[PDB]
RNA sequence: CGUAAAGCGCACGCAGGCGGUUUGUUAAGUCAGAUGUGAAAUCCCCGGGCUCAACCUGGGAACUGCAUCUGAUACUGGCAA
RNA sequence: GCGGCCCCCUGGACGAAGACUGACGCUCAGGUGCGAAAGCGUGGGGAGCAAACAGGAUUAGAUACCCUGGUAGUCCACGCCGUAAACGAUGUCGACUUGGAGGUUGUGCCCUUGAGGCGUGGCUUCCGGAGCUAACGCGUUAAGUCGACCGCCUGGGGAGUAC
RNA sequence: CGCGGGGUGGAGCAGCCUGGUAGCUCGUCGGGCUCAUAACCCGAAGAUCGUCGGUUCAAAUCCGGCCCCCGCAACCA
RNA sequence: AAGGAGGUAUUCAUGUU
């Protein structure tokens, strides 16, 4: 399902950052400067974002997993709403250095933190002399916290959509390295060299990243229930 | 399947407060013989280990080269931090003439036939980065045609 | 249909004015502990501290979707924040008070707490205030100090709000 | 040729080197063809004779050059605007 | 290299709008000129400072650092010298190639809504992208991509020395 | 005993030649999938390369020994 | 010389002083 460019404008998409932060390879997607804060042009993100959707839906026919990486505090919450509703993974956290160049780490971790989960909850033997009780607590709920999101994964992601491309600008190279489909949403300061599908439009905005989440998740889900 | 040698193993230090620590770092090349090569460079306290990450890391990361019938498609030329690299695409039967590491970038690249000549530095990390480099910036006829868009015997 | 974007902004931008210090008011999308988060429709949502939206009593008055006027300090604070300050409104909606309060002549308070040119000065939530040096306290009161350093109750008379200036005068009040 | 050897301390300026754009003209540079010559031997290619080879030898190719004549006029040069 | 203020003589640069000439251009071996400081010649001047020198200290020694004095010189006129880490250790001219923050000096427009807003030049400092570089770093003032001319290098010492 | 071939997760198979890299299918478990089974998808577990050695910077691979397995080996009245 | 605050720093009526 399409968005409607005057949802899109409601929502401020259009807006941008200070014309002195801008980052020139943004410049094709730029419209105005109204009081030295670029206007971004939407003419050209409406097409992309549908291209982008139809990409995304193509993906999710095909049942890849797809990874919802998003950190700002504005956007954490409804990455891992947008992805809880599409029944996929996300990274709503601060995205760990080589959370797919080192997986086989990452694959470690995510057996420790199944084996603490199972026995804390499952194999319930409380007792466990206080100190020892109050520190596996605290490790379980960190590591819930950093990884809870792709602990179902398994393997590598067949694409990852990226909420604010600067701010994640490691994932993206990451993801470049060993490649994967990118879908990053990137402002005027951001640089759209590494994205694969550059979504133009503000990635601060909660009503924006609400707006992307949604129409995202709707075609993903779209896709997986054919 | 995949063909692999090692060109050079050196021995370098590091001088800590105690004294020196010595270890040892393994260049290796691997290739397919079809086309694809690779180069890997690994370091460890012992031999083995160097040479065995050099080889994992030299299986990862490959390239393809567009082979021209076992030589090369024009000469190309291939430079880096101080190795200035010529290559030329010999008739068959003159074997690969190069020198060293260029020799065996080429041979398990399957080139058969080329005349090749380092110039400026021969250091072996840097001449084999710059030989697969010069590999890479090689296009074939029908890249060529495609880009500029024409038909192979348009260009011949 | 194919109404263009640059037709589209020029309606959005007459709807929303972005000059910086002027005041709109913000929808509150939510109430953390000690911030609170308001949405105005500029680039992102504001953080504003608690304390400044707690109320006189120390409580939050304030709601989710409660809508307040909050003063636009810049549309980006170099992190993609538009920064809001609801007391720079509130400071506002005090000199308009202030000023209709020294037009009608009402009664009201404010801690005089300095010295004017004239004698002592009074400050009152944005109002920045003087009783002379004869006229600190009708009889001849050294009651300067308390015309610096204890709240006059009285009305305003003659007030240069742009000069932060008015008179906590030593009047009928 | 910033720091490894290497930018004159700085300028002016003769000889010299280089020359924005359009048209005409010339044909000097340039290019094409032809003719003369560029000794033989040597080098190279295809053969032949010493039992093979070295060696000897037939024919070609080559001798990248120079000169003259006939053409071409895109570029460079000359002359004219 | 130039630093109080004033006057006389005098060179260059830049901006605006036009008008004019019509390639009259760029570079430059020899050549010519300018060229900090110290130094030299002749004649003046001489406050302060100060090589040399004298004395007092310090030290194992102290032909120095420290202290008290102090002559050439530093200043002026006219000549000579012609060398510096004379350095941006980066020859001159021209063209092209993402940006940001400043300074300084012009100038056009917008209601100068009052100190403002939007342009358009010249020179100049810092940060940084591609690209380049051995790296350090340079980065529209290039050490980037190119074109014209000139100067210079060929291991370290011997030696910028001998003849 | 003679000659030849073979031994690789539980089973069936690559990898041996060129010394560096343990793979494929079935089976097991879990999850998803199915109301459930089944089918399908995703993960997870499982050999020390028969063993004893030798060589080498490094051996499932090269060499030898032993153990077995299979084929061939001339002997039953 | 030591400690605290503000900035790249001042606008912050003159008057008063
Ligand atoms: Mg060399
Ligand atoms: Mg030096
Ligand atoms: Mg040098
Ligand atoms: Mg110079
Ligand atoms: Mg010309
Ligand atoms: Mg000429
Ligand atoms: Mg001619
Ligand atoms: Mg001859
Ligand atoms: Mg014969
Ligand atoms: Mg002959
Ligand atoms: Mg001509
Ligand atoms: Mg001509
Ligand atoms: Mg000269
Ligand atoms: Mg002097
Ligand atoms: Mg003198
Ligand atoms: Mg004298
Ligand atoms: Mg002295
Ligand atoms: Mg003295
Ligand atoms: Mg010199
Ligand atoms: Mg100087
Ligand atoms: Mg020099
Ligand atoms: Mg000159
Ligand atoms: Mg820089
Ligand atoms: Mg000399
Ligand atoms: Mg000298």
């Amino acid at each position: 399902a399409t968005v409607s460019m005057r949802d899109m404008l409601k929502a401020g998409v259009h807006f941008g950052h200070q014309t002195r932060y801008w980052n020139p390879k943004m410049k094709p997607f730029i419209f105005g400067a109204r009081n030295k804060v670029h206007i971004i042009n939407l003419e050209k993100t409406v097409p992309m974002f549908n291209e982008a959707l139809a990409e995304l839906n193509k993906i999710a026919s095909r049942k890849g997993k797809i990874l919802f990486v998003g950190t700002k505090r504005a956007a954490s919450e409804a990455v891992k709403d947008a992805a809880l509703s599409c029944d996929q993974f996300f990274v709503n956290h601060r995205w760990l250095g080589g959370m797919l160049t080192n997986w086989k780490t990452v694959r470690q971790s995510i057996k420790r933190l199944k084996d603490l989960e199972t026995q804390s909850q499952d194999g319930t033997f409380d007792k466990l002399t206080k100190k020892e009780a109050l520190m596996r607590t605290r490790e379980l709920e960190k590591l819930e916290n950093s990884l809870g999101g792709i602990k179902d994964m398994g393997g590598l992601p067949d694409a990852l959509f990226v909420i604010d491309a600067d701010h994640e600008h490691i994932a993206i190279k990451e993801a470049n390295n060993l490649g994967i489909p990118v879908f990053a949403i990137v402002d005027t300061n951001s640089d759209p060299d590494g994205v694969d599908f550059v979504i133009p439009g503000n990635d601060d905005a909660i009503r924006a990243v609400t707006l992307y989440l949604g129409a995202v998740a709707a075609t993903v889900r779209e896709g997986r229930s054919q | 399947e995949l063909q692999e040698k090692l060109i050079a193993v050196n021995r370098v230090s590091k001088t800590v407060k105690g004294g020196r620590i010595f270890s040892f770092t393994a260049l290796t090349v691997v290739g397919d013989g079809n086309g694809r090569v690779g180069f890997g460079y690994g370091k460890a306290r012992e031999v083995p280990a160097a040479i065995q990450k050099a080889m994992e890391k030299a299986r990862r990361n490959m390239i393809n080269v567009a082979l021209n019938n076992g030589t090369l498609q024009h000469p190309v030329k291939g430079v880096h931090t101080g190795s200035r690299v010529f290559m030329q695409p010999a008739s068959e039967g003159t074997g690969i003439i190069a020198g060293g590491a260029m020799r065996a970038v080429l041979e398990v690249a399957g080139v058969h036939n080329v005349l090749a000549k380092a110039y400026g530095s021969t250091n072996p990390i840097n001449v084999v980065r710059a030989t697969i480099d010069g590999l890479e910036n090689m296009n074939s006829p029908e890249m060529v045609a495609a880009k500029r868009g024409k038909s192979v015997e348009e260009i011949l | 249909m194919t109404e263009s974007f640059a037709q589209l902004f020029e309606e959005s931008l007459k709807e929303i004015e972005t000059r910086p210090g002027s005041i709109v008011r913000g929808v509150v999308v939510a109430i953390d502990k000690d911030v609170v988060l308001v949405d105005a429709g500029l680039k992102s949502e504001s953080a504003i501290p608690a304390e400044q939206f707690k109320n006189a009593q120390g409580e939050l008055e304030i709601q989710v979707g409660d809508e307040v006027d909050v003063a636009l300090d810049a549309v980006e604070d170099g992190f993609g924040e538009t920064l809001l300050s609801r007391e720079k409104a509130k400071r506002h909606e005090a000199w308009i008070t202030l000023e209709k309060a020294y037009e009608d002549a009402e009664t009201v308070t404010g801690v005089i707490n300095g010295k004017v040119k004239g004698g002592f000065t009074v400050e009152l939530n944005g109002i920045r205030a003087f009783l002379p040096g004869s006229l600190v306290d009708v009889r001849p009161v050294r009651d300067t100090l308390h015309l610096e350093g204890k709240e006059l109750e009285f009305k305003v008379i003659k007030l240069d709000q742009k000069r932060n200036n008015v008179v906590v005068s030593r009047r009928a009040v």
